[PDB]
RNA sequence: GCCAGCACCUUUGCUGGC
RNA sequence: CCACGUCAACAGCAGUUGGACGUGG
RNA sequence: UGAAAAGAACUUUGAAAAGAGAGUGAAAAAGUAC
RNA sequence: AGAACGCAGCGAAAUGCGAUACGUAAUGUGAAUUGCAGAAUUCCGUGAAUCAUCGAAUCUUUG
């Protein structure tokens, strides 16, 4: 059984902190071999979501950082006073 | 002026009064003692009467209020009747509006906090003018009069209390030690301690309350004792009576010591680690009752002034005749059937019911909703105290967690997250359990300053503690030539 | 460790001071070190101060080489002014240590003489100049240690 | 009493149990500290009482 | 120290064994200090591996003489820490003071259940 | 009724008769420069060493790839940048490598033992404690006399316990002698050490027997003393470092089992 | 050149460049810290 | 019972354990990042470390259990 | 800036002037 | 002004410019200088404390 | 105030060589110095843009210039040099 | 989105042109 | 690169300055 | 370097570095490529 | 056989192991371990080892 976890970690910075109170965004760093269906299926279940849309780039810390916009209904400044 | 621009300020005739500003030189040590000593001795003129005589002559001015005098900081029947009163309601107020976040100001920046201070203290003006209006409005000189002396009275009320407020700021900004505020509450409560116990008394017949006995502790114990130069012997030990027993305000003033300055020495015990070692290190204790010092002081000045159940803002509409919208509805403060006159039956169940005497068993009612509401009026004020920054608890734990993780590399890292969890904890509750046993020093008796004393001596060596710590730890002048002196290092 | 070298004092009539590891010129402090002299230390910092304006520099004994043909003084057994005010600030940051290491002294006040200083090679910095066909010569950007103490006569 | 006040009051209740409790060496800096107030309290009390009587005395 | 002859280390190889070879339970050996004589007859042995808890005195230095608690001792030093003394400097800038087993001497044992028992059937090697 | 014929003396010890003959293997003259010549011989067998390294040269690859400029190629080498090479390094000329030849082995040394050469090695040894004077001259002090080289019980052997080997030598005065080996100059040899040079202890005595060794257990071990048999016994046991004239103790029983041989070498002068 | 593509390996590399060493200075005031860097 | 390892652990059955390992898994990811804190902690490390080591149970178990059949 | 003896001042005159009328 | 290489280069980004044109009053250089933000730069050029040639 | 008129017929024509204008400013510097007898000299923008106007080749010979003073002394000079 | 005017301390609002 | 903080070394002098040093983005 | 880092507290001076005096230790011309 | 790159609370230098990432385990020992700052775990029986196991469960990428 083959799989990984995907997320190793969230990035938090200034840029990051700025995207949750400008649309709901959260910004994650995941995996060298991360796809982007995955992204989707572990932050709904993590956070109980839709993701509204990943797109995915890399960072020189290797790790590939994972932006991720989420619902509105969502709300997302008291579920990042949760992380 | 009118004219035609777009403008609501008041602006032209906020110069052309005459209000004051503040200091200008300072110098420590000898300085700040010499200078923080000068500005209690200018306090310790209480004892000269205010102005208007036909108030002074017969009535002598009405019954001596034993409720307000503590939280105020005044006196009766003197300069500065109103004290601190409105210098800490401009605070209460500004605190309301950006603790319940109707006016958002973000405090770590200069511009606006600045502001915030500026605005407290012309506004402790403008609520001095309102006060010395709503005093005579009370009918406390047994003289309301139309517009002649009785604007004169109001007048210098304001004048010698634009000095306390100047005062308050004087020794704030360095001028003496401690806080200005601090100091002017703390020789309050002092003054009727000594007032009441040691006195001296006097032989007159009064109809009204006159100070025929004080000196509780010297009439009590030197009549238990023996005989001296006075004629005296016999124990009194208590009674129910209207000849007070001496022992009682002997007693109470202890009982309320001995507890609240043992909760005063409560802390909790939040430890660090390594020296320069492995294993554990410091104990830290962490000051409770010096930050809810100032909520807890808001809590005992806001139930002396709410219009709906409150004793200043009642008694003027108990005094005022006609009846609309306002009335004495919001409680009768009036002769009474019963044998102590005092409100007969208002909203005011905030209203402390202890007096210069013994506690109240007969109404364990008007107990329970007076604790509900400081308790409530405690927690209020905790989370005013958070979010109107102080050490803030999520920008400091941020803070420093970024800064120190990045200090050159790299860092190994802190006990804040360790404090984050057990701080709320002890802060909001420190803030509740600080006014439930204000409640109880209360209740043990004594007034005109039974629930601000208790925060007066809490706040004053848990404000020790931290004075001592930065002695010791910190440096200068020390505390630390008591013990330490050998520490290891592995 | 260090001082004196000529140990003859002693230290409830002296007072001293020393540079470390500063960026200015072996070669021409060692001229200065020797020409201050001797003279107290207000002598000493207003030769020196008027030296920034006008006064040269300080005579050069043996370090003298050419250069053109010279020139207007003093040159007061010497004829080869120069005038390197990198040393002379180096000098002055030496004498005002010295003269406030003597003002906590408490001895003063006619008395004084720099009795010893003596530069220490602290080393050379070592860089290069250009020339010719990758071939690179030397270049020292000069500097030095020092070390200066003074006495009552 | 739902699951909010009722995780406050027993995270507010270990405050409480956590009692620095009664050390003789912090009762005698109790009893200089109220002693020291008590001589502030002895000066400033005393003195604004006995100048008011010759006020009184002075003016019938 | 060790007992001759097996392995033929002239050898500055034979010190790298023991400074480098050999972490906490044959640091027991060189954490050894020898008894007293009165619990020498005790327990019957003749030296004991130090506890943190073992009251020892110095005997081969130029602190010659002082008692107290062991505060530390580290296996990869081979060397103890008494309590203290130290030797401070004014603000509380402080020092350890470190001292080699074989020359102490302990005094009060604090031993304890088990610790006792192991030692005292039969040594070796069972590692 | 005397010839070379002794009186026994036990370690009981305080004798009461009479021994067996010196033998006549103890006459010959003392040779002092075939004695040093089997010492070498018999020690470089045994000796080698170990030195530098890398590579003995030679990291460093070259013919001579020495390339102009001046002062020449000096002489020499190549490979090669920055370093390390030069020369350098390979030499020498070696602020760095090697040395003209890394301690060799390679260089086959030995003295092969001849039959008749190591017969005669032995019966000069064995010529050569049958001195007296040579004993303080080399550095051992004997306060006893006379009855020398000494001879001692066969009683020597069953021990065994520690304090009868203190009974033995309080007889054959020596005794002091044992108690110098165990004195600083005993001190701290320093680098030399490893392959033995030192400082800067002396020698004591040696103690023969013969139909043992005995060299039992306890025998083995003691301040300076020596243990060995006539049957197996050697120039480094009879006089250590080549400078002849060891103090010898011997047991009775040696002098008729060295006697019969065959074989073939005896005694002339 | 031409290398198995790909933009993978200008990926490692630019990680590598972070998780050089540079540097600090702590550890060899307890070493045995025989000078580098 | 009380704790969390090491005789509690090994050998337990292990739907249970896997439950637990994944919300300890969730304490510590509630707790990432920075929400590294700033702590080490040791419980960080440790937890973060027995989901290594009980991953290695699990696994193993799992492997013996296909040599036994 | 008013100044400090400005205050002092004020308050000792203010004090005078209250204590006969 | 000191250190304001960094608000030459930002004040200039904002009202996008090559660096020359854009204007920083003398007066008030200290208020200039404690921008450092992007939304801090639009207030200063609303006031007219930096302005475009 | 006190008007000159500065003689930059004496050395100006006689300097270039390229560089004039930096002389020039030193020499505008020290001779109003002598004259007002001062320290500072201020040096306005106003007569820097007057002596770079033309440029160096490139001055419009002897200036006028109005100077005031001073009885300051020292510790903050007032020498304005352009127009008072 | 760019440019200009009035109001506002700013964040802003209204009007006109391209 | 960008942002913030610095001057021991480096910059062909010097420094309040940097492409350097330190840390983030 | 030293048995043990005891790797130099505190005070004055200096933009800083450092210097002066003082502390530690058996020894500091044993003060850090010692 | 070997090698790239990761992993850590820290990461200068060394080698310990693989996204579970100096891990731990089964035999086993006894008062101190995590190099250090710091954050912690233990201390009259379940913390801590290569003192010894040619012994072991995990095992990316490249060869």
């Amino acid at each position: 059984l083959d799989s990984y976890k995907v997320i190793e970690q969230p990035i938090t910075s200034e840029t990051a902190m700025k995207k949750v109170e400008d649309g709901n965004i959260l910004v994650f760093q995941v995996s060298m071999k991360a796809n982007k269906y995955q992204i989707k299926k572990a932050v709904k279940e993590l956070y109980e979501v839709d993701v509204l849309k990943v797109n995915t780039l890399v960072r020189p810390n290797g790790t590939k950082k994972a932006y991720v916009r989420l619902t509105a209904d969502y709300d997302a400044l008291d579920i990042a006073n949760r992380i | 002026m009118s004219g035609f621009r777009l403008i609501d300020i008041v602006k032209p005739i906020l110069p052309i009064l005459p209000e004051v500003e503040l200091p200008f030189e300072k110098l420590p040590f000898d300085d700040k003692i010499v200078y923080t000593i000068f500005a209690g001795l200018i306090y310790l003129f209480a004892q000269f009467p205010l102005v208007g005589l036909p108030k002074a002559t017969t009535p002598n001015v009405n019954d001596p209020i034993y409720f307000l005098r503590g939280v105020f900081g005044c006196e009766p029947r003197t300069l500065l009747e109103f004290g601190l009163f409105p210098n800490i309601s401009s605070g209460l107020i500004l605190q309301l509006l950006a603790g319940l976040k109707v006016i958002k100001v973000n405090f770590k920046i200069q511009s606006d906090r600045e502001l915030f201070q500026s605005l407290t203290k012309v506004f402790a003006i403008v609520q001095y003018v309102i006060l010395t209006n709503i005093f005579i409005f009370a009918g406390y000189f047994g003289d309301d009069l139309s517009v002649v002396q009785i604007g004169l009275i109001n007048f210098q009320l304001v004048g010698a209390g634009i000095f306390t407020t100047l005062l308050a700021e004087v020794i704030d900004k360095g001028f003496g030690f401690s806080s200005g505020a601090m100091i002017i509450n703390t020789v309050v409560i002092a003054t009727n301690l000594v007032a009441d116990t040691f006195g001296v008394s006097q032989i007159k017949v009064g109809e009204d309350d006159q100070t025929e006995a004080q000196g509780a502790l010297i009439n009590l114990i030197q009549g238990l004792r023996s005989k001296h130069k006075t004629f005296i012997g016999g124990i009194i030990s208590a009674f129910n009576r209207d000849y007070l027993p001496n022992l009682t305000t002997t007693i109470i003033v202890l009982a309320i010591a001995i507890i609240v300055c043992y909760l005063q020495s409560v802390r909790v015990e939040l430890p660090i680690r390594s020296t320069r070692a492995r294993g554990t290190n410091n104990v830290y204790p962490i000051k409770l009752l010096y930050t809810g010092c100032l909520s807890v002081l808001f809590s005992y000045t806001i139930l002396f002034y709410i219009h709906i159940f409150a004793f200043v803002l009642i008694q003027l509409v108990a005094k005022n005749e006609p009846t609309h919208i306002i009335c004495k509805i919001m409680g009768h403060y009036e002769n009474a059937n019963n044998l102590l006159a005092v409100p007969t039956f208002p909203l005011s169940l905030l209203a402390p019911p202890t007096s210069f005497f013994k506690g109240v068993t007969q109404q364990p009612l008007t107990f329970i909703t007076y604790s509900a509401f400081i308790l409530v009026t405690g927690i209020w004020f905790a989370d005013k105290w958070q979010a109107i920054s102080g050490s803030s608890a999520r920008d400091v734990a941020l803070e420093f967690k970024d800064q120190g993780i990045t200090l050159m590399g790299r860092r190994e890292q802190n006990v804040a997250k360790e404090l984050n969890k057990v701080i709320p904890i002890a802060a909001v509750t420190g803030a509740s359990v600080l006014s439930l046993i204000t409640v109880i020093g209360e209740s043990l008796g004594l007034k005109g300053k039974a629930a601000g004393i208790v925060v007066g001596i809490a706040g004053g060596f848990s404000l020790l503690e931290v004075i001592t710590i930065e002695y010791q730890q910190s440096g200068g002048q020390s505390a630390l030539n008591q013990v330490l002196g050998v520490p290891g290092a592995m | 460790m260090a001082r004196y070298g000529a140990t003859s004092t002693n230290p409830a009539k002296s007072a001293s001071a020393r540079g470390s590891y500063l960026r200015v010129s072996f070669k021409n402090t060692r001229e200065t070190a020797q020409a201050i002299n001797g003279w107290e230390l207000t002598k000493a910092q207003k030769y020196l101060e008027q030296v920034l304006d006008h006064q040269r520099a300080i005579p050069f004994r043996r370090f003298n080489s050419s250069i053109g043909r010279t020139a207007q003084g003093k040159e007061f057994g010497v004829t080869k002014a120069r005038w390197p005010a990198k040393s002379v600030k180096f000098v002055q940051g030496l004498l005002q240590n010295a003269a406030a290491n003597a003002e906590a002294k408490g001895l003063d006040a006619t008395k004084l003489y720099v009795s010893h200083i003596q530069v220490n090679q602290a080393p050379k910095q070592r860089r290069r100049t250009y020339r010719a066909h990758g071939r690179i010569n030397k270049y020292e950007s000069s500097p030095s240690h020092i070390e200066l103490v003074v006495t009552e006569k | 009493l739902v699951e909010a006040p009722v995780e406050f009051v027993r995270e507010g209740t270990q405050f409480l149990a956590k009692c620095k409790k009664p050390d003789l060496k912090e009762y005698t800096k109790i009893v200089k500290a109220v002693g020291i107030g008590f001589i502030a309290v002895g000066i400033i009390g005393y003195a604004i009482k006995l100048i008011h009587i010759p006020i009184r005395y002075v003016i019938v | 120290m060790a007992k001759q002859s097996l392995d033929v280390s002239s050898d500055r190889r034979k010190a790298r064994k023991a400074y480098f070879t050999a972490p906490s339970s044959q640091r027991r050996v060189l954490l050894s200090a020898p008894l007293s004589k009165e619990l020498r007859a005790q327990y019957g042995i003749k030296a004991l591996p130090i506890r943190r808890d073992d009251e020892v005195l110095v005997v081969r230095g130029s602190k010659k003489g002082q008692e107290g608690k062991i505060s530390s001792v580290y296996r990869l030093k081979f060397a103890v820490q008494v309590d203290k003394v130290t030797k401070e400097k004014v603000n509380g800038a402080s020092v350890p003071i470190n001292l080699h087993p074989s020359k102490l001497v302990i005094t009060k044992l604090h031993l304890d259940k088990d610790r006792k028992a192991l030692i005292q059937r039969k040594g070796g090697k069972l590692e | 009724m005397s010839r070379p014929q002794v009186t026994v003396h036990s370690l009981t010890g305080e004798a009461t008769a009479n021994a067996l003959p010196l033998p006549a293997v103890f006459s010959a003259p003392i040779r002092p420069d075939i004695v040093h010549t089997v010492f070498t011989s018999v020690n470089k067998n045994k000796r080698q060493a170990y030195a530098v390294s890398e590579k003995a040269g030679h990291q460093t690859s070259a013919e001579s790839w020495g390339t102009g400029r001046a002062v020449a190629r000096i002489p020499r080498v190549g490979g090669g940048g920055t370093g390390r090479s030069g020369q350098g390094a390979f030499g020498n000329m070696c602020r760095g490598g090697r040395m003209f030849a890394p301690t060799k082995t390679w260089r086959k040394w030995n003295v092969k033992v001849n039959h008749n050469e190591k017969r005669y090695a032995t019966a000069s040894a064995i010529a050569a404690t049958a001195v007296a004077s040579l004993v303080l001259a080399r550095g051992h002090r004997v306060e006893k006399i006379p009855e020398i080289p000494l001879v001692v019980s066969t009683d020597l052997e069953s021990i065994q316990k520690t304090k009868e080997a203190v009974a033995a030598l309080k007889a054959v005065g020596a005794h002091s002698d044992l108690l110098k080996v165990l004195k600083s100059k005993k001190l701290r040899a320093g680098k030399g050490k490893y392959r033995n040079r030192r400082w800067t202890q002396r020698r004591g005595p040696l103690v023969v027997y013969a139909e043992d060794n005995g060299i039992v257990k306890a025998l083995r071990n003691v301040p300076g003393v020596e243990t060995a048999n006539v049957a197996s016994l050697n120039l480094l046991q009879l006089a250590p470092g080549a400078h002849l004239g060891r103090f010898v103790i011997w047991t009775e029983a040696a002098f008729t089992k060295l006697d019969q041989v065959w074989g073939s070498e005896t005694v002339a002068s | 050149m031409a290398a198995q593509k790909s933009f993978r390996i200008k990926q490692k590399m630019a990680k590598a460049k972070k998780q050089n060493r540079p540097l600090p200075q702590w550890i060899r005031l307890r070493t045995n810290n025989t000078i580098r860097y | 019972m009380a704790g969390v390892k090491a005789y509690e652990l090994r050998t337990k059955s292990k739907e249970q354990l896997a439950s637990q390992l994944v919300d300890l898994k969730k304490e510590l990811a509630e707790l990432k990042v920075q929400k590294l804190s700033r702590p080490s902690l040791p419980k960080i490390k440790t937890v973060r470390k027995s989901i290594a080591c009980v991953l290695t149970v699990i696994n193993e178990q799992q492997r013996e259990a296909v040599r036994q059949l | 800036r008013v100044d400090s003896l400005v205050v002092l001042f004020l308050s000792v005159g203010f004090i005078f002037s209250v204590i006969a009328l | 002004m000191a250190n304001l290489r960094t608000q030459k280069r930002l004040a200039a980004s904002v009202v996008g410019v090559g660096k020359r044109k854009v204007w920083l009053d003398p007066n008030e250089t200290s208020e200039i200088a404690q921008a450092n933000s992007r939304n801090a730069i639009r207030k200063l050029v609303k006031n007219g404390t930096i302005v475009k040639k | 105030t006190r008007e000159y008129t500065i003689n930059l017929h004496k050395r100006l024509h006689g300097v270039s060589f390229k560089k004039r204008a930096p002389r020039a400013v030193k020499e505008i510097k020290k001779f109003a110095k002598l004259h007002m007898g001062t320290d500072d000299v201020r040096l306005a923008p106003e007569l820097n843009q007057a002596i770079w106007k033309r440029g160096v080749k490139g001055v419009e010979y002897r200036l006028r210039l109005r100077i005031s003073r001073k009885r300051n002394e020292e510790e903050d000079a007032k020498n304005p040099l352009f127009s008072y």
